């Protein structure tokens, strides 16, 4: 099927290169113009440039112009976008989109990737400190009180949360994590139970990141 | 082989300028300049006018072949014309420039030379216009659609007088036409009637253009 | 050159309702644009194109008018797949500008937030850090305001929130707010509380804890 | 991608209403436009002759009948070279539907049928007119007799009169001695005193009638 | 997809029974039709010159020896410009298979033959004849004396003689001083008092003898 | 598929120097040309060689439009050719001499083209352009002939009220008079008749006539 | 990517032929020209040939000439070259490039694979002897001492050194090896240390020679 | 045919300076001529081409020039990543040349060598051979010079040296000189010496030992 399969994320320090790769398969590579945009979180989404496989041209946005250059690699059927110089506010997931063809104007994106999520920033990559967020007497309204995890300090993106080995899920809320000044992310997922339970029940939350290995268990109690 | 300029745009190619395209066939190219930005772009053009050097009053020898640059001002020629609407549906863009920094164009949805002819120079390469969408000009090629083309050498107009002779220029002309693009690089205004490149809906008869370029597209 | 500026920037309906989306171009952009429609971490896929004309596989009740600087987006009897964020597009020039997204959300009843306040775990406060939680519990709509206020003095600058994205079974948000601080700043002072605003509430709530009250 | 060369091909393409339609008889470089009547005993059928209106003259010189001349819409001639280009590819046979101005119709049928069949050049051989077994319609065998004749016209006598039979009639065709079909003559309309000058089928309505309607069919083998 | 420009391809297309073809030399807009004799060593033979019944006179002008004369079911020749076509993108070899009125049969080959080779324009260059290594069959070695001549008729004398060589000889080939092989003489079936102006293979019968069959073939090197 | 200029021969992996067939219209018909693979990388294409004298190149404007000669020894490809491919492609001019002293000489021009971007070259008479010159032995000759529609004694396109082309024995995109009439008469050295042989006016001046010439092209 | 991925080394012996390899990826193998040239160390690099893998069409060195022979198998993109009867001093590093296109001159290198060692010798495999070169009082300047291992006489090249199983580096210094008359190879290599850290660290050498599956560890005393 | 010969042969430059080499040719190559960068154990990388032209993605530092006999490459300023091997061709011509290679190190501080000597192993005097080495640690510039001295009796044709490359931290080489003599020429004379001549010393330094001295 028409699909696009683009390059897994990347983390990188600012004033370095990134190589963000996207390979076409469904459709003749050569016969469609090929265009990359990338979509900075909440924010409008930015369109980079465009390049034919075929003949190699390319006509690039005027402000990326110097720091982004294309290619294409017909025998693969892949096409190639390098950002040369990053910048802390690059940091953005970047898609590469086909144009179709339609007698007129065109200009228009009918098929897709899915992203590739960048990530620039001086920080080094850190794992979390979990820290219990404790249920009090106080904290309860009627019967049902609140708990739950703050996973502070960890760099980059992403660290997965889940209560009990997964054996909990109603009533969770996992909030998207925040960048602090300090350069690293932070989060807190917390879950709602009866406070009758508080007793016999035992609450934990189980915090993996990846990217520096780290696996951590952590226990709850008023 | 691209045989049109919208080809082109699929072949890889979106920088207006000059290029080849194959109408005939794979034998012989002929070059023209295609307007790859207006309206989204995919514009072959078969007429430029605007530095007035090259004299449009030829005959229709020229006008078949066609003559010119396709750096600057040119005519592609009637029959590589004919050859493209034989073959394809086309759209129909008209851009105008006049001595005061004013633009404007004109649209027509359907445009053919000869359209089911089994030969153009026996028809005298009429021209076929339809629906009509404005832009800044008015209509003014509707009156000629149907009419064979006219030069000096031939008159195919409907008038006693050769009308070609009388407009300096070549047009399907009726009993005499409201649009002239072909007429005599007159600069402005001129006090003779309706022998400059004229549009009579948008600047009358006593007007002559500075800046003319017929576009085509595919349907 | 040539912004794309959408209205509403957030827009709640419901099932069944008609919808209209406003995208507003800066100079004169002609019959050309394009509307997409982007799920959750999910690529934006393409419904309307060169103003007024839809893709293949669109439903009907998808609608596209508008020419100049106004266009508009219509969809005549929402659907549960409906609902996600719009972008609109540039389209007829190069420069090539894109809309700054709107939000259409499931609209329900009004529901207040379960506020709690979780004080920093003794695991915290040995590193030197001093981090204080509120959390605002299934509330609707989503708009919501949190003021920190310690020994009954209002902060700013030091503190950070984070809202999830609408639940999928009772359609309502949550949101938690961080107050970091170092543990001598946390030391010096005694009654910390978080102050909650919402529509659901006529007065701002307060839930609040003393230092050491254990 | 693919092209058809004959409005046979059409049929397989998928199309049967009759009308204007697009062959490609030199090659995929320069189509031309015919007229196919897919109605008439099954279909399939290429014309390179119509006439009705009288409005467009036949009497043309020995160049506009090479390549061509008119409209596929309405009256038109197809053009020898064409003509030469299908037969010499492909084996055809032939079909003539005609019309008197007193509402009948006739038509004679010709199993095989070409132009300069197997010349090398179709200018040195005239392009020669060839027609083989004869299935009768409502009119009767013309065509017959004009069978290894070249074309002529009044640039170029080719007959085998001393004078121009071409000039004589008032038209252009294979001609021997002189015409039993001048299908090409001019629209006299009706019934006329002077000899052998209009569209004249002489088997069916003799050499003192101008008939109304006249087409010249050929399908494939 | 491609043309099948000489018969070589044609025996690849899947056709093996010798008779007239379709081949496409200039290009795919016009086809010229050709006899192939797939029977004649293996076959794949294209022929461009015929003659048998003595019907069609070779005594033309430099006009018809350029575009091609004749029927390709008979006696035919295919014209020089075609031929110029096919040698210029590829390589071949030739066979002229000659028969007397006294049931003899003879022949001669030349593994090379090229007609105005590396020549920019062939019209400029008189369509020179190339022929290389000859394998001897029933005749001799005739045409290794006229390689390197233009191509000569009573239109345009191009022979080294200050006489008209093709007008002497009743034909049309490449002329020095004069033939030793005139295979487009008049056909004077049999012997003749005359010189060296009938079908003529000096080497097999002599310049008193006029054959009765002949034919010139090419087939892919 | 087929190599359109000499340049795709290259591509297409013959670097011997020779005859090879080139498709500059199309499939259909290819015109064999010479190409010199060895000079300055190769990669030439040869639209002009004299040497013998025996091909007289005192012809019409017919015979130069469709080109007349053999690939092998002296010819010229013809103007028509020449504009194909100078319209499709952009192309390197160089031109090589020798006199009778055992000297040679060339000139090269960045750009070169026949009636660039004309839509039919016969009504612009076949113009000649050449841009940046750089020097070999030779001078620059043709810088003088720019802009100058292609004139024979069948067509008089010069801007001299006699015709140029008849008075110098030869075809050239001549001016008021040539400074380069490499189709002049092949007098075969010194000549007291002024401008009417093979001539390359800032190398061996006009009452000189040169032993071999050829004009080679590359793409740009 | 562009890329060229030639063979492994090769040790053969005089008068007998190697054949050596070079794939290509990332650009259509049948358009671009293919050489070879070789670079004997520290000496001027020699070309050897070119062709062309469409034509099949060579063209050689003078002196390589009946020598070296190019092949190209279209169907696996790869390009071969090999020569017959072999010398001693034909032992270099053997490359194939690609000749870019440019409308020119060309006949230059863009791309190029990454070497094939190749040795031509009599000799025949075997293992080292590794002998300690112990550090003294009278080889002692000031506080810092050396000490090290001699690799001696092995075949062929490479050998591996490491200090305690690669725990020291700073101050190590592996010499290259060395060609003996006797057709063999011989290196050393030295680290510098703390004069007063002999009593206490122990300092080994770790050679490791694959091609004859020698692993050795020699430790080293004043 | 076309010998091409590269001056100099080893040049020593710091980082920002302005750098030139050349590159000549024994006949007439006209304006072709190109350059390469090869860093240790890897594949050369062109740079120039055609005389003057660089390659894309080259730096702008990086220009070249010359026409005839004589060429020339010069970098506006070096940078960490310029030092290595640059390698000229001959580019014009079939036969196909190569420059003798030119060494751009870097320059630092001139140290002296530490010099060490080192006696043959027990182990090794059993086989029947005995080395003597002699190790030049940290020292630059790379030109030195180790002569052995047995008996005070020079030697040659029986010592071989090694050079490592320059450091990457400290820049500095180091150089091993191995004598090697069989067990009955070591034991017939008794003092064992290398002599270190290196532009840092007055007078060449000299490390021995003796036989069983320590
Ligand atoms: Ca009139
Ligand atoms: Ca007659
Ligand atoms: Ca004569
Ligand atoms: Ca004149």
């Amino acid at each position: 099927q028409m699909q696009l399969v683009q390059s897994g994320p990347e983390v990188k320090k600012p004033g370095t290169s990134v190589k963000v790769s996207c390979k076409a398969s469904g459709f003749t590579f050569t016969s469609y113009w090929m265009h990359w945009v990338r979509q900075a979180r909440g924010q409008r989404l930015e369109w980079i440039g465009v390049i034919h496989p075929n003949s190699g041209n390319t006509k690039y946005n005027e402000k990326f112009r110097s720091r982004v250059t294309m290619t294409t690699d017909t025998s693969t059927s892949t096409a190639y976008m390098e950002l040369r110089s990053l910048r802390s506010d690059d940091t953005a997931v970047y898609y590469c989109a086909r144009e179709m063809w339609n007698y007129g104007n065109s200009w228009y994106f009918d098929v897709w990737g899915q992203g590739t999520t960048v990530t620039v920033s001086s920080a080094s990559t850190k794992g979390p400190s979990v820290f219990p967020l404790a249920p009090s007497s106080k904290s309860t309204s009627g019967g049902t009180a609140a708990l739950g995890c703050l996973v502070k300090d960890y760099f980059p993106e992403p660290v997965t949360v889940s209560w009990n080995s997964g054996a909990l899920t109603s009533g969770v809320h996992t909030f998207p994590a925040v960048l602090q000044s300090s350069g690293l992310y932070s989060l807190s997922s917390v879950v709602t139970v009866p406070s009758s339970s508080l007793g016999t029940q035992t609450y934990i939350c189980n915090v993996n990141h990846k990217p520096s290995n780290t696996k951590v268990d952590k226990k709850v109690e008023p | 082989q691209p045989l049109d300029c919208d080809d082109i745009y699929a072949q890889g190619y979106q920088s207006d300028g000059v290029y080849l395209i194959y109408p005939s066939g794979p034998s012989v190219p002929v070059p023209v300049f295609c307007d790859m930005t207006t309206e989204g772009g995919k514009w072959t053009v078969f007429q430029k006018r605007f530095n007035g050097s090259v004299s449009f009053f030829r005959g229709w020898n020229d006008y078949k072949l066609g003559f010119g640059r396709a750096d600057g001002e040119y005519w592609l020629g009637l029959q590589n014309m004919h050859l493209l609407t034989l073959k394809q549906k086309y759209e129909l863009r008209v851009d105008l420039e006049d001595f005061e920094n004013n633009t404007a164009y004109a649209k027509y949805a359907d445009f053919s030379i000869s359209p089911n002819a089994v030969s153009a120079e026996e028809d005298g390469y009429t021209l076929f216009v339809a629906g009509f969408e404005d832009g800044g000009a008015g209509d003014s090629l509707s009156y000629h659609s149907g009419q064979k083309f006219s030069t000096f050498d031939r008159d195919q107009d409907l008038f006693v007088q050769n009308c070609a002779a009388l407009s300096s220029g070549a047009f399907w002309f009726r009993s005499c036409h409201f649009a002239n693009l072909n007429g005599f690089y007159l600069g402005g205004s001129h006090l003779s009637y309706a022998n400059g490149i004229n549009w009579a809906q948008w600047k009358g008869f006593y007007y002559s253009l500075k800046r003319t370029e017929m576009k085509i597209r595919r349907a | 050159d040539i912004q794309m500026t959408q209205s509403p920037s957030s827009l709640s309906a419901s099932v069944g309702d008609r919808v209209t989306i406003t995208c507003r171009a800066s100079k004169s952009i002609s019959k050309y644009l394009a509307w997409y429609q982007q799920k959750p971490g999910k690529a934006p896929e393409l419904l309307i194109y060169s103003g007024s004309t839809l893709q293949s596989g669109i439903p009907a009740r998808f609608s596209g008018s508008g020419s100049g600087t106004e266009f508009t987006l219509t969809i005549s009897s929402l659907q549960s797949e409906d609902f996600a964020v719009y972008y609109c597009q540039q389209h007829n020039e190069y420069p090539f500008t894109f809309g700054q997204g709107t939000k259409l959300e499931i609209k329900r009843t009004v529901a207040a937030p379960s506020v709690f306040i979780f004080p920093p775990s003794d695991e915290q406060l040995k590193s030197g850090t001093a981090s204080v939680v509120c959390l605002l519990n299934n509330f609707y709509p989503r708009e919501a305001k949190v003021q920190w206020k310690v020994d009954n003095a209002l902060q700013s600058g030091n503190s950070q929130e984070s809202v999830t994205e609408q639940d999928s079974k009772d359609s309502t948000y949550s949101l938690s707010s961080t107050l970091t601080l170092s543990k001598a700043d946390y030391e010096k002072h005694k009654v910390y509380a978080c102050e909650v605003t919402h529509q659901g509430l006529s007065s701002p709530v307060t839930k609040s804890f003393n230092r050491g009250e254990c």
